[PDB]
């Protein structure tokens, strides 16, 4: 009765993803290859303006109308970023989603970024990085992004300290201008049809040439960041060089990350299931926290440690999660424990898929990256197809590699790279 | 640059003595200022009257 | 009309002299590792040299033609041109230097002493090396000048 | 040749830092003086982390992802 | 409207008097809301520009003098250079209130 | 390194080698001279104060 | 972010002796800026008012001498608010010298020109300096025992004669740059330099 | 003409040096091996508090009566700290100064440090913090320093904006009463006779007879931090581990940075007799500023290179200094440009002890390594007996040591430390 | 650092269907933080004027 999801690439290049649900509510999405990778830097910082921005005015609708008519019907509107790419939604009834999709497609076709409501949202800027850094995750995985990559992955989510008060809106068309093209979009609808959206497209999106400009390839750099800050908690995240998105390997590395722990299954449990707990459980007595971080990207990926440790205890916390590492990666390890890592990974992504907002963040991923869509069972079947050897070389890729470290707390007892 | 900044002429308002400027002030100064003191004085001794 | 003229010579006093051409008078006094300093002020100008008391003879010679052998090139004259329309863009940075200068203009308006010792930005622009000539001609005279150890 | 300071030449006073607890009678040139800045934006009291129950979770697994929006509140996750 | 509207409309020019202390067209106007947020979202050069014409022109009408013929400003050269940003500060308060309306 | 002519006094104080025996910055190439304009055409002679006079002579 | 602005007058020049008494009297008044750390306790009252009231980011007093001329005052840079205040406080400072100078201030003052004097010609360089400008100006080199002979000459009643000779109801010059509307009028400021009490 | 320097060593571990030249005014410093190198994670920024905490209350005088006395006698009190040590001044006109002696002997010696004058001192300190910091020289070598360094000598001269508001007296007296100990402190005075400050250290200075805490022993571990500001200059420091102060090799170094260049000679100069000012400006057509660096210490040195260059042609300023490094590293050089640096190396060395502060500030350095005189004229002998191979072999050393690097402004034509 | 404020009154529960019309008056005024991105333009009066 969810029938199947319709797919169309245009010849501009332009993506059209539908699926007929039927539902009450209707969800509609444009994802755009526009993120944090795509600065040099000269315009560090406008990826986070113009995301903070899409509620300004347009060539067609102003502000008012905009923010009125959206909180008018009842929809939502939400702008959700990572480095590599930006999404669009709105979300509304399907009676009105038609004049919604209206507003979206003036967000990303046609602003007309006057110069004053952009110096008024720069404050929205500082006040936003705030509240953002007020997790410590926030900048150690940034600090970490920072020094794991050279080039165009170095950028951050979050505008620095100086470039706030310094953009201007020539540098929000300029990155409009070329990212925004038409080959680097999807637009993905879940309670619509085919023929609205493919008229919407034929309306709003059918104007700009379509490759825009590629990037700097992300160079890997490594090294260190300790940032002394004086909490309870010292986090130090160790990474290295990891096989990216569509890679044969990125399986092995998402079966590593959740054989060596990615999140606890009971709430207020022990981790029994987790090979780093085990061992920071049967080292420590003190709170903890340890996992494996895994972030891959187009052209890049990041496999590591993070662990949540005491001020003076950080040493023995480091140092037993990496030994435990070290000791996956000799090859000691059993079956069952990678069948219950293949059970925890094929779950995870079904019950990341069972939202709509999940199920849509899905298919625009698949459409930007791939572009064909693939069901779930087919990547439940490549999942089935990892063996325990390509986990041992993805465990020896991490052990053998240049690692970057980001460190934050009370680093009097904190080792460095070469001590470990 | 601030040193372009140059001071125009006031010599249309300005007062005789202080014309020249190869002259030293410290003076005449004196004198201007007993004269407009002086003004004020026979203006406080009318209304005081 | 030569308002900047002291500031220019005091630009080029260390640029070449005619014995000692260009950098390589600047060459000797590192050479042994003496310390060459200079200031202009709306009276005085100065040309004070660091040195060691076993080098007094050598640093005198030098002395000596800076204050009366200068070597005035039109090339030198041209890039020494810029570098001070730069220090003067420079300068105009340093806020309590702005305020010393107009302080000097308001209070001495219409008399020599309001003028800048680095002039208006047109006379760097426009001045000439005959009015340098004359400028050092006139002033560089030796009843002016103290030599002080 | 000792005083650590003045064996750099040009980097003897970007070492060392000289405050003045009674300031004497010649002034030190460049006084110098803080513009007057702004200030960071308050934030409420966060959650501690005092047990090993409430840290679990609190280790990052997947790569950052930040989301604003019109009228939901701005979110990150991990 | 051809021929005499125009001359009238300089004559007019002329004899209102504004232009003889300076000032544009536009800086004459009184201020409101909406011409208040039209100076707001002036760029720095023409704001700059206004205020020192204002200000040039209460110092020449503190001495009660006007400035030279050569320097009063010309009807043709007359810029309009606030009335578009009014004109969009005036649309979208209409727009505001015909939405109240409903 | 040592000496700078500064500080009001007219005194040779002391200052960092930076700025004593680099007084001109590294700023590459200077920018613009603005000019300054007035309200009236003033007479702004900076010899002799202008004119004395009193009529036609 | 910040202003400065310094007020002058008259100062007689080179060659006329009661210039080391107007130093004596910049020694009263001194200098701050916002790094020194002395606290509420400096000896200086305009300081003290300042860092009690918050007013200052630095002031500095001067005497400057040219041939038979020369420009006497002080200098402060300070945020907008302050401006104003500050003036009136310099202003009284001024006035408290033409006027109720006592004896322990001006052996204060003494004993910092002494300090300035000869802690100023340490090194080659500024001797040399003092050597060539002296030269330049007195037409001789004034020795340090006839500079303190000089400041030995300074007591009360001359220095309050003096500073009213040179500051009492003079017209100043005053040079302003920042944020300056709360600096007042030629007016207030030219008001402010004498005492309707005396 | 004065007569010799005179040496008292107390069996309290006090060094005492005098010198009586009849000055018109005298200088009486203490120098106390109690910088920022002593130390740890825990209590940072004491030092910068111990600064500035010279004109509090004491027992024998209170603020406002060191304030007025030092003031009335229009004396004058300073303190220099460096990353190693720390030196309390009192300068004033001779008849006075032994009143003078005492409240610098109060300062040095007993401290109340009440806990509300330490809480209005906090703003006071961050205030000058922020005025060192106003130029970028200081920032990129205090981050220079907490890049090389691990341990003891990362530690700025500045304390770090979270301890602001958090140290407390307990920490002071704690840092006082550990390392303001009579066997690490030298009495020096010049100006006064030798009985007068025997006296003085015989009345109070005699409470403190241990050699302290010590034995912090910093660490090299290299690496690089890149702070983007946006500047249209870009600093960059490299360098390397270098030999401490105590060795000929220290001579070498120092006789090695004299001869790519130490700085200026001439104002607005081209620095001809530098060579890495000649190969930069064989190089770029465009302003530039390239040294060398050379702090050593009593335990490690470091030696390198630092550069002031455009935003886009860093990258041929730091390449063509490092080049020239590596050139005169291979005994590409020139026996007149070493007796040249030499001859600059004496010409500063007599130069800075030239005025009292100098010659008190060396010979409290002396007295606080060695206990004992080194004349000029053995500096200069000892500078006259390097030889080329020395230099040669330190340039060697540099060469190929693991870098520091700190760069600071638009770096993105800065190369990374992999691509020297 | 700043201050949290709770005022409330007495409702009804869950069998009375009122409720419904009070989540109604509750979506006439509805929330408002500091990270959101409509601005001035909210509907709802009190976040307009917060």
């Amino acid at each position: 009765q969810p029938q199947d999801l319709e797919f169309t690439k245009l010849p501009n290049g332009l993506v059209i993803a539908s699926l007929e649900n039927y539902a009450p509510l209707s969800r509609i999405g444009l994802f755009v290859k526009a993120g944090s990778r795509y600065e040099d830097s000269n315009n560090l910082g406008t990826s986070h303006l113009l995301r903070l921005a899409s509620s300004l005015t347009t060539k067609g609708a102003s502000s008012f109308k905009i923010t009125r008519g959206i909180e008018a019907v009842g929809g939502k509107l939400s702008v959700t970023a990572t480095r590599e790419n930006m999404a669009y939604t709105v979300e509304g009834i399907r009676s009105d989603i038609e004049i919604l999709m209206e507003f979206l497609l003036n967000v990303t076709t046609a602003p007309e970024f006057r110069r004053w409501e952009v110096a008024a949202l720069r404050s929205q800027l500082k006040i936003d990085k705030a509240v953002a850094f007020q997790n410590s995750q926030t900048r150690i995985i940034e600090n970490l992004h920072d020094v794991a990559y050279k080039n165009a992955l170095a950028n951050p989510l979050y505008c620095p300290d100086y470039r706030m008060g310094k953009i201007t809106s020539e540098e929000l068309h300029y990155f409009v201008q070329n990212h925004f093209t038409s080959a680097r979009m999807a637009l993905v609808g879940l309670g619509v049809s085919h023929s609205v959206l493919k008229q919407v497209a034929e309306q709003f999106l059918n104007m700009r040439g379509g490759l825009g400009l590629a990037g700097a390839k992300a160079k890997y750099r490594g090294g260190e960041i300790r940032e002394q800050n004086g909490d309870n908690l010292v986090h130090a995240a160790i990474v290295a060089e990891s096989a990216a998105i569509g890679n044969a390997e990125a399986n092995a590395f998402s079966v590593l990350q959740h054989l060596l722990g990615a999140g606890p299954h009971i709430k207020r449990g022990n981790n029994t299931t987790s090979l780093l707990s085990q061992s920071v459980a049967k080292g420590s007595h003190q709170p903890f926290d340890v996992s494996a971080f895994n972030a891959s990207y187009s052209d890049s990926g990041l496999f590591g440690i993070y662990t949540i440790s005491q001020a003076a205890a950080a040493g023995e916390v480091i140092n037993a999660a990496y030994n435990q590492v070290k000791a996956v990666a000799q090859g000691n390890l059993s079956s069952a424990d990678v069948q219950a890592a293949k059970n925890k990974l094929k779950a995870g992504y079904l019950m990341s898929v069972e939202t709509s907002e999940g199920f849509l963040s899905e298919i625009g991923s698949q459409a930007l990256a791939a572009g064909s869509y693939m069901p779930p069972s087919t990547v439940l079947q490549q999942i089935d197809s990892v063996a325990d050897a390509d986990v041992v070389k993805a465990a020896k890729k991490f052990v053998s590699g240049k690692k970057s470290m980001a460190a934050s707390g009370n680093l009097g007892h904190t080792p460095f790279l070469d001590e470990l | 640059s601030h040193t372009d900044v140059k001071v125009p002429d006031f010599s249309d308002y300005r007062r005789a003595e202080v014309l020249d400027s190869t002259k030293s002030s410290k003076e005449s100064s004196e004198a201007r200022k007993g004269f407009s003191y002086l003004v004020t004085a026979t203006t406080t001794v009318g209304v005081a009257y | 009309k030569n308002n900047g003229a002291g500031y220019f010579l005091e630009h080029l006093a260390f640029k070449g002299t005619k014995n000692r051409p260009g950098n390589a008078l600047e060459k000797e006094v590192e050479s042994i590792g003496a310390h060459l300093n200079a200031y202009s002020t709306r009276e005085h100008t100065a040309y004070l040299i660091k040195a060691l008391s076993k080098d007094l003879p050598k640093v005198v010679e030098l002395l000596a033609d800076i204050v009366q052998n200068s070597s005035l090139e039109d090339s030198q004259i041209e890039k020494e041109r810029d570098v001070i329309l730069r220090e003067m863009q420079e300068n105009d940075a340093s806020m309590q230097n702005v305020v010393f200068d107009y302080l000097h203009a308001t209070a001495f308006q219409g008399t020599p002493l309001a003028q800048a010792v680095e002039g208006p930005s047109e006379n760097v622009r426009r001045l000439s090396r005959t009015d340098l000539t004359d400028y050092l001609n006139r002033h560089y005279k030796a009843p002016r000048m103290v030599l002080a150890a | 040749m000792l005083s650590v300071a003045a064996r750099s030449g040009p980097f003897a006073p970007v070492l060392s830092a000289t405050s003045r607890g009674v300031a004497g009678a010649l002034r030190p040139l460049l006084q110098g003086a803080v513009p007057a800045a702004s200030e960071p934006p308050v934030l409420d009291v966060k959650r501690p982390f005092l047990c090993r129950e409430s840290l679990s979770g609190q280790a990052a697994a997947r790569p950052l992802v930040a989301t604003v929006g019109l009228n939901v509140p701005a979110s990150v996750r991990f | 409207s051809s021929k005499w509207l125009d001359g009238f409309r300089k004559w007019y020019y002329n004899a209102a008097g504004f232009n003889k202390l300076g000032l544009m067209r536009d800086d004459t106007l009184h201020e409101t809301e909406d011409v208040k947020e039209a100076i707001r979202r002036l760029p720095e050069d023409l704001y700059n520009d206004r205020m020192f014409r204002i200000k040039r022109a209460l110092d020449l009408t503190m001495r009660h003098q006007i400035l030279p013929k050569d320097q009063w400003t010309k009807y043709e050269e007359d810029k309009f250079y606030l009335e578009p940003y009014l004109k969009e500060v005036i649309r979208e308060r209409k727009e505001r209130e015909e939405w109240a309306k409903k | 390194m040592y000496y700078k002519f500064s500080s009001f006094t007219q005194k040779l104080a002391g200052a960092w080698a930076s700025e004593a025996y680099t007084p001109q910055g590294l700023k590459p190439v200077s920018t613009e001279a603005p000019p300054i304009i007035f309200a009236t055409p003033t007479k702004l002679t900076s010899s002799v104060t202008a004119y004395d006079y009193s009529g036609k002579n | 972010p910040l202003a400065h602005v310094a007020i002058a007058v008259e100062g007689p020049g080179w060659a006329n002796p009661d210039n080391v008494t107007l130093q004596v009297a910049n020694a009263i008044i001194g200098h701050y800026d916002c790094t020194y750390g002395g606290g509420v306790h400096l000896s200086s009252p305009l300081a003290s008012v300042a860092v009690a009231n918050k007013l200052c980011q630095s002031f500095q007093t001067f005497n400057i001498s040219y041939s038979d001329t020369g420009l006497l005052g002080a200098h402060f840079v300070c945020d907008a608010m302050s401006i104003d205040d500050m003036v009136f406080f310099l202003q009284g400072q001024w006035m408290r010298l033409c006027t109720s100078a006592t004896e322990s201030e001006v052996t204060r003052g003494k004993n910092i020109l002494r300090n300035a004097l000869v802690s100023h010609l340490d090194g080659t360089t500024p001797v040399c300096e003092d050597i060539g400008r002296s030269l330049l100006t007195y037409g001789r080199r004034i020795p340090l025992a006839e500079w303190e002979s000089r400041i030995q000459e300074v007591d009360a009643q001359m220095l309050r004669d003096i500073c009213s000779k040179y500051f009492y109801d003079q017209c100043p010059a005053v040079a302003g740059y920042g944020p300056i509307e709360q600096l007042p009028d030629y007016n207030r400021i030219r008001s402010g330099m004498f005492w309707l009490r005396f």
